[PDB]
């Protein structure tokens, strides 16, 4: 594995992580997803360009697909909460408790 | 878990895709289409614990072509030895690894 | 780990293979089926119960259906469990035969050779 | 696991064809329509013993009847085809479309010179036979021996014996 | 008959852009399984030779098969050249 | 290579006229010159203020129908293939979809701003 | 919600379900996981309130997040392993991020977080959907890929998971986060015999499932969401309290109830590996379960709590909607045992 | 090793992803997360991917003007923070970038595995093919067999999209 | 033609190669000059590594992204 297939995975690791801690906003998560697709997408171009996987060469764009469609449910959740509270702060997300 | 509705009704949804030595488009095989043929043959119809054991040696040559780890040691190898040779200055490398080779068609 | 899944010949989602019909089938006075009419009869009894009805003679068509989905669910239900079982001891049997290193039949002494140790208890 | 064996340099010596690409874009067509059977003795025995090996002496073949084919051009007519190849050079992507003349010149040069007759549309692209005394190699792959399978089911269906025998239950 | 008839009117007199759409989208739907130049499309796709012919081994029994590209065996591109 | 350079040539070009635009000049900056413009008066509030948005739900369809011109861009290439038939049909197949989410989104009143 | 609209959306969540159980290429496993989550989603925001949007949002980032691994994981086999088929992920890295992501996907402690607060802001019947059909997908790809399993992280999961329901449920007196912290206990039964058999997992969770539907069924008839709610439905349906607490006897595994059965069948499988320690602790962590089935049994069934006056005017109406899966689910959640043998059937 | 251009972009790529991680005001995430994607871009051509490359760019510049539309509506923090207004962005912004150095010169001067494998660098032509054939793009033709091999993909990619925007729909809905 | 002047090319490469690694490995403890990775015996196409790893940095640039950069 070449320095490019570790900083990709460092990449992916760094978004996870930046996923993993939230500050204030819902917004920079849904970015930190964005990230970690993007990631995805790159390391799996690399994997499958490199080994001349034909067929493969479409699985990458079925990718992005399910991509937005997890990004356009982020928005829209983010979209209500903020129509509760005026902000889309992670903190007023507490009515539930375990 | 596993409804095989596939091999029953032989629908073959997403088994094209599955190996890479399988129907490529325009014939293009892919970088590993021997080996991997090759470990697929071996390993057919043994099931996964014989083929853990018995089709070793096909299987890691198919991870050799595939990541090449030994091939990159070995030139690793080549060239720091030659970059010690050459430090010292007793090797003299060729003029055809120069940029002074009469090239062939 | 699944130890019948990948069995070879296994068609996928057949439920009953042909290699079943060599099978005696179970006898419709069978114990376990007369359990599954009871419980067909007890659901009845319960539906009877939840809707604010005669729990006992409310509706016997109902109970009557109720009795009888039970037992031909039980019927095929059993069928299919008696043939995983045959099938269990068929492999086990050819297993063993096939492999008599690994089954070694010893020659068993009788209980005068054998040397035991004595525990009193007082 | 094994030293691989190479050709000494001398094995690959060979007199280069030393035209340039659109040199033989120009006579691509009469070249496959004249030189077809070492070429194809060539390519069954490369698709055959999958290994560049194995198939030398088909190449110095192939680099012989081009060798032929160039100079039988160059000894009846080699100003049409000059004419011809400079107009296919002058292309950025070497348009046989651009020089239909020179191309009509260069081919009534050679059907008079030598027979040569150019092939019509989609025969230079058909699939054909090959009569070779080359051995049909009968392990190409090198495969080792594939592993015994696992013996059968045989035997009919008896009733397990005293049932499930699972604990207390007696069916 | 007169019901579609006055909904046709209706929408071209309001959204004839719709109408326009509709029509198009609809002819691009059915015209092609009614076309007989799609099975030259296809040969025509067939035709194009992207890889590299590899030849067959004589075994002594091919008449079908070529041996050299000008013989008469084998398919031909006629019908092309007359389309 | 070559588009580097061009990259490298553009973006090198735009910097030295910004260098030249604000290292020329005489330049006498103090605080009413460089406050918020609002039209001669003071702003009353601040431009970082939330700002609602009307058009929410169509900025998240165009999301998915950016996705859908994704998946149509290999049309040309897929023409050439020789099953015609079925890379015509799933063609129209992802186009007739994509339609009927458009026509979806228009009669369920999606397209229609926010008041 | 359009009825229409909520019968394709769960025809959606469904065919991912199916999708992600029929498909041998893990892309297509992942588009299934996909496509459930994204018509799951609105399921669970069918009323608008501010805590069934809340619910919603922690669903979709932990669902998220287990997708986000679950796609690296099969990234990673693939490039160890020019492979898409779902097989025993020759790559031991891959197989640990795909086996976090499957407990995140599940719930499984210390990923479990998440399962009170959904179970808690949504309706009892997306809530019986989101602790019934949603384990059928996970627990199927698990099943795959169980020789590959580390038996270390699977096991010590599967016990903080017991551990964790057991110790959850004993300070809850809405019913919805007893419910989800029995799922949590339930959850780690299965997973902690799947290395094992797989057989006893899908017996373990074809038990759970009728045993959870009976139980949410029965508080969607009595509409009761708390102890104190459901302490008045003896005065109302004696029946449905009595039926209520021998389903809550059969849950916490009494004999010879139906709940007997997996735990029995479970323990007796790790016997046969030389695992001794484990069941034992196991079995006695359900004692904390079978606890908070026993307080709630007292406080709606075998006692009588104080009632409300308007109560009577209730007493002159009917429940006009009837499950008809009820009984039958009541009597396979109880009367099951004798036919312990069938789980032959299973594989 | 030769003109550093795919070590580079990889670099600029973790660059960027911290950048966006550390998690400022949402308007400089999403320029951090376009420099990457385009970076990402980059390096996909320079594999011979140019057509996934460029869609993956086409796709992400969008996302992020949809994403900074809805950060001016509902994230917009009258004090912004950027990368050093704040001492937690700028530490975690800066603990990125450490850990990153450390991690290249660990692979880079030695020989070190940090989870999965090794690297001792070489260069990342070294991985390359030598084949020497084709008058059409790989590439291309592997994406353009989703319409005569992937019917199956076409069909649950569709139906996902219109259930998408059905499932959007409903969602925002309110009431 | 091009397939046999490219397979001419590519043994004269690797030959060359071998014939420079007998010189460079005289004096390393137990090196096996020539010998393969793989356990099989069968031709394996060389990786751009073992034909251009000896060899100056233009060459290498060429081979590597020659196609990728030409505009
Ligand atoms: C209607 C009358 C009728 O026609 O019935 C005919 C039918 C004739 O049966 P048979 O084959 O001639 O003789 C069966 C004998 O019992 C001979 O006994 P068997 O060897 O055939 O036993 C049947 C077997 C398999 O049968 C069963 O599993 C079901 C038996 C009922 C279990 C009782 C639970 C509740 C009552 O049961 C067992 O292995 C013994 C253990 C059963 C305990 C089940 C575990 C639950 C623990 C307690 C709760 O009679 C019955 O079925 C008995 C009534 C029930
Ligand atoms: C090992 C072997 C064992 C296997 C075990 C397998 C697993 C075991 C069971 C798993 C756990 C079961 C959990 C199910 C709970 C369902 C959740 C729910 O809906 O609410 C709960 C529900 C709600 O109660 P509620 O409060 O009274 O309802 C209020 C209303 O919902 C208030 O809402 P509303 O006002 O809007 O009312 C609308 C209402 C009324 O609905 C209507 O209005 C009807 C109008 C129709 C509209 C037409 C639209 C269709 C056009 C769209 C086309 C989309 C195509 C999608 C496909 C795309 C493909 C890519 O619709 C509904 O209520 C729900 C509709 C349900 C339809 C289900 C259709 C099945 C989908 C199957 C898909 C798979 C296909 C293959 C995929 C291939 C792979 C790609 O409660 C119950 O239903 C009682 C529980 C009963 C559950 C079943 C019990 C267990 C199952 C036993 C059956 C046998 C199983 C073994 C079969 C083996 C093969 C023979
Ligand atoms: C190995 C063992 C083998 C044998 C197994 C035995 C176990 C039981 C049997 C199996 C399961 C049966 C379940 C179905 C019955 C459910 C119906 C029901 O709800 O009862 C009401 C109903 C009385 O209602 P009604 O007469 O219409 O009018 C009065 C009003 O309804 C007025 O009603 P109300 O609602 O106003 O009254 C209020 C009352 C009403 O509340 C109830 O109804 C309680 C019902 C219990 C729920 C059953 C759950 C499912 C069964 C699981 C059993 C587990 C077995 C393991 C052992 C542990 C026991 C928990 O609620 C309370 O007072 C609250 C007290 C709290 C006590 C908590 C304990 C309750 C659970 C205990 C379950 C044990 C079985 C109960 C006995 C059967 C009933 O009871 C019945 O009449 C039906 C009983 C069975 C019918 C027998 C018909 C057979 C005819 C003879 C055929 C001859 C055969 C041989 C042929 C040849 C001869 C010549
Ligand atoms: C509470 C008890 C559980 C309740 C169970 C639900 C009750 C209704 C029964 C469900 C009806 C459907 C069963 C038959 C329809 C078709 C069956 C066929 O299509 O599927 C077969 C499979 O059938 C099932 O295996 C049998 C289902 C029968 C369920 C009953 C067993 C319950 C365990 C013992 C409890 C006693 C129950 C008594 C009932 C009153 C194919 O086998 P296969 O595709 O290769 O296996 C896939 C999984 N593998 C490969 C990983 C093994
Ligand atoms: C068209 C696109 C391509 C253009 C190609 C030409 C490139 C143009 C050059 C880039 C911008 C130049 C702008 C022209 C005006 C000069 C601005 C600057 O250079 O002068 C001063 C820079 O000098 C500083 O005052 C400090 C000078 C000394 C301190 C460090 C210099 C050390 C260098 C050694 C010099 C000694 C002799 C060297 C001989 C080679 C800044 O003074 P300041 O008032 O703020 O800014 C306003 C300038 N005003 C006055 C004209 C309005
Ligand atoms: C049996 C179950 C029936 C009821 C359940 C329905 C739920 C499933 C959804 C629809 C099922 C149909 C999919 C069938 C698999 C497609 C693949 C197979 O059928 O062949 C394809 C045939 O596909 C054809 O285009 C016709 C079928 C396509 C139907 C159009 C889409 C309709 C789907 C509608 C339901 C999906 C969800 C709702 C969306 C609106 C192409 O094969 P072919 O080209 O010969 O050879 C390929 C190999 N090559 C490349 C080497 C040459
Ligand atoms: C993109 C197309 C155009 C690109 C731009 C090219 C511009 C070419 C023409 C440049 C004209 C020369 C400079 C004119 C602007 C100078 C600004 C100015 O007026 O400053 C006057 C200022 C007066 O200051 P004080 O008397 O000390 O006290 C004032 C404080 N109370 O005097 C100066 O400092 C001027 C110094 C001379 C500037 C240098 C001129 C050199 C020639 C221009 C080079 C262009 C580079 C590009
Ligand atoms: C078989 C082919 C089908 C597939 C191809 C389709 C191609 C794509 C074209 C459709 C894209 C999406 C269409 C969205 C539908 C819009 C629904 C709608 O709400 O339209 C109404 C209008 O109502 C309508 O639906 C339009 C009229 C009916 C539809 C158009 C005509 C239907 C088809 C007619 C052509 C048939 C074929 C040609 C026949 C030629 C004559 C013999 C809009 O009005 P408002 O915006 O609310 O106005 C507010 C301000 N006053």
């Amino acid at each position: 594995m070449p320095l490019v297939y570790m900083n990709i995975i460092m990449a992916f690791a760094i978004a996870l992580a930046g996923l993993l801690m939230y500050r204030s906003h819902l917004m920079s998560s849904l970015l930190c997803l964005e990230g970690m697709m993007l990631s995805l997408f790159i390391m799996s171009t690399l994997i499958i360009l490199n080994t001349h996987f034909t067929l493969a060469n479409m699985m990458p764009i079925i990718l992005l697909v399910f991509a937005a469609c997890e990004a356009a449910l982020g928005l829209s959740l983010l979209v209500m909460v903020s129509n509760t509270y005026g902000t889309d702060y992670v903190q007023n997300l507490n009515l539930l408790q375990c | 878990p596993f409804f095989d509705v596939q091999k029953r009704l032989g629908l073959d949804l997403d088994r094209w895709m599955t190996i890479q030595s399988a129907e490529q488009p325009h014939k293009i095989p892919g970088r590993c289409h021997a080996f991997e043929k090759e470990w697929i043959e071996c390993a057919h119809g043994i099931g996964g614990i014989r083929a853990e054991k018995e089709c070793k040696i096909e299987f890691d040559d198919f991870v050799e072509c595939l990541l090449r780890q030994k091939t990159m040691k070995r030139l690793s190898a080549i060239k720091r030895q030659r970059d010690k040779l050459i430090k010292e200055g007793k090797y003299t490398p060729p003029p055809h690894h120069l940029g002074k080779e009469d090239p062939r068609p | 780990m699944t130890m019948m899944s990948g069995r070879p010949g296994r068609v996928p989602l057949q439920f009953l293979p042909n290699e079943a019909r060599s099978l005696p089938p179970p006898k419709l006075t069978d114990p376990r089926l007369v359990y599954m009419g009871f419980l067909g009869y007890c659901s009845g009894l319960i539906d009877n119960a939840i809707r604010r009805r005669p729990v006992v003679s409310a509706g016997l068509h109902r109970q009557l259906l109720y009795v009888t989905s039970f037992v031909f669910f039980g019927y095929y239900l059993l069928k299919r469990q008696d043939y995983m079982y045959a099938l269990r001891d068929h492999d086990m049997f050819a297993y063993v035969k096939s492999h008599p290193e690994d089954f070694p039949e010893k020659d068993k002494k009788t209980y005068g050779e054998i040397l035991e140790e004595f525990h009193p208890v007082r | 696991p094994g030293i691989v064996e190479l050709p000494t340099l001398e094995d690959l010596k060979v007199q280069e064809v030393k035209v340039s690409s659109s040199v033989l874009k120009a006579a691509a067509h009469h070249y496959g329509a004249q030189c077809d059977k070492p070429n194809k003795e060539f390519m069954l025995c490369r698709w055959e013993e999958k290994d560049p090996r194995r198939c030398l002496e088909e190449g110095k073949l192939v680099n012989q009847c081009a060798l032929d084919f160039f100079r039988q051009i160059k000894r009846h007519c080699a100003e049409p085809f000059t004419e011809y190849w400079t107009c296919i050079d002058y292309s950025g992507l070497q348009l046989f479309r651009h020089c239909r003349k020179q191309q009509a010149k260069f081919d009534e040069c050679v059907l008079d010179k030598l027979g040569w007759v150019r092939p019509d549309l989609g025969e230079l692209s058909k699939v054909t036979k090959v009569k070779t005394d080359r051995p049909l190699p009968e392990n190409p792959y090198h495969s080792r021996a594939r592993p015994e399978p696992n013996p059968e089911a045989e035997g009919d269906l008896k009733p397990a014996k005293h049932g499930s025998r699972l604990f207390f239950w007696t069916m | 008959a007169g019901r579609i008839a006055s909904f046709l009117k209706n929408a071209w007199a309001k959204e004839p852009v719709l109408v326009a759409s509709f029509a198009i989208g609809g002819l691009a739907i059915i015209l092609p399984s009614l076309s007989p130049y799609t099975n030259y499309a296809i040969r025509i796709n067939r035709a194009t030779p992207y890889n590299y012919p590899v030849p067959l081994r004589d075994d002594g029994n091919m008449p079908d098969v070529p041996s050299h590209p000008q013989d008469p065996q084998g398919p031909s591109l006629e019908w092309l050249k007359n389309l | 290579m070559n588009i580097m350079l061009t990259l490298l040539t553009n973006v090198t070009l735009a910097s030295l006229l910004v260098l030249i635009a604000f290292w020329l000049p005489q330049l006498n900056a103090y605080s009413e010159k460089t406050s918020p413009y609002e039209c001669g008066f003071d702003p009353m509030g601040s431009a970082r203020l939330p700002f609602s948005m009307k058009f929410f739900l169509v900025a998240i369809t165009f999301l998915l129908f950016d996705l859908e011109i994704a998946l149509l861009l290999p049309l040309p290439w897929a023409s050439q293939t020789n099953n015609l038939k079925t890379m015509l049909t799933m063609a129209l197949f992802l186009l007739i979809l994509l339609a009927a989410s458009l026509a979806y989104e228009w009669t369920q009143k999606g397209l229609e701003w926010a008041e | 919600m359009n009825p229409i609209i909520y019968t394709t959306l769960i025809m959606t969540v469904m065919s991912g379900t199916m999708l992600v159980m029929i498909s041998s290429h893990w892309l297509l496993i992942w588009i299934g996981f996909e496509m459930n989550l994204l018509a799951m989603i609105p399921v669970l925001m069918k009323n608008f309130n501010p805590r069934a949007t809340e619910a919603a949002t922690k669903y979709f980032l932990t669902q998220a997040t287990a997708s986000m691994m679950l796609m690296m994981a099969i990234i990673i086999n693939l490039l160890y392993s020019g492979q898409w088929t779902i097989t025993k992920m020759f790559n031991p890295v891959a197989m640990t991020m795909m086996t976090m992501a499957l407990a995140m996907k599940l719930g499984l402690s210390p990923f479990h977080f998440w399962v009170p607060e959904v179970t808690q802001g949504i309706s009892l019947q997306a809530g019986l959907l989101l602790l019934t059909w949603q384990k059928l997908a996970p627990l199927s790809v698990l099943c795959q890929i169980s020789q590959s399993i580390n038996p270390n992280l699977m096991l010590t999961m599967a016990m903080l998971s017991i551990l964790i329901g057991g110790w959850g449920g004993l300070n809850q007196t809405q019913l919805r986060k007893i419910m989800a912290y029995s799922s949590i206990a339930h959850m780690g039964w299965m997973t902690a015999v799947l290395p094992y058999n797989t057989t006893m997992t899908i017996l373990n969770l074809l038990i759970y499932i009728t045993m959870t539907l009976a139980m949410f069924m029965l508080l969607i008839h009595s509409s009761a969401t708390t102890t104190l709610s459901l302490s008045h439905t003896w005065n109302k349906m004696p029946v449905i309290t009595s039926l209520m607490m021998v389903t809550l006897l059969s849950m916490g595994g009494l004999p010879p109830l139906s709940g007997f059965m997996p735990k029995w069948m479970i323990i007796q499988e790790m016997t046969k590996n030389e695992s001794i320690i484990m069941p034992t602790l196991m079995a006695m962590t359900a004692l904390l379960n079978l606890y908070f089935y026993m307080r709630l049994a007292y406080s709606s069934s075998l006692t009588m709590f104080p009632s409300t006056n308007n109560m009577k005017m209730k007493w002159q109406f009917e429940h006009t909607k009837q499950m008809k899966l009820l009984p039958t689910m009541i009597v396979l959640s109880t009367l099951v045992l004798p036919m312990t043998p069938a789980l032959s059937s299973l594989n | 090793m030769t003109m550093y251009i795919a070590f580079i972009l990889s670099t600029i790529f973790v660059i960027g992803f911290v950048g966006f991680s550390s998690k400022p005001s949402p308007i400089y995430g999403g320029l951090g997360l376009i420099v990457s994607g385009g970076v990402g871009c980059g390096i996909v051509l320079n594999f011979g991917g140019s057509f996934l490359g460029l869609m993956v760019f086409l796709i992400y510049l969008g996302g992020m003007l949809v994403v900074f539309g809805y950060t001016t509506a509902m994230a917009t923090e009258m004090y912004p923070e950027v990368w050093v207004s704040n001492k937690t962005v700028f530490g975690a912004f800066v603990s990125g970038l450490m850990m990153e150095f450390c991690m290249v010169y660990y692979a880079l001067k030695e020989e070190e595995v940090e989870i999965i494998f090794k690297f001792n660098g070489l260069g990342d032509w070294v991985i390359y093919d030598t084949g020497d054939s084709g008058f059409f793009s790989e590439e291309a033709m592997g994406i353009a067999a989703l319409y005569s091999y992937g019917t199956w993909l076409v069909i649950v990619t569709g139906w996902s999209l219109l259930i998408g925007v059905v499932v959007i729909m409903e969602i925002t809905r309110g009431n | 033609l091009f397939q046999a002047e490219k397979d001419r090319r590519v043994l004269q490469m690797l030959r060359e190669n071998l014939e420079e690694e007998a010189i460079i490995m005289k004096d390393v403890p137990d090196w096996k000059v020539g010998e393969s990775v793989f356990h099989t015996t069968r031709w394996v196409t060389p990786m751009m590594g073992e034909l251009y790893g000896l060899r100056t940095n233009e060459e290498i640039l060429s081979a590597t992204y020659g196609f990728i950069w030409y505009t």
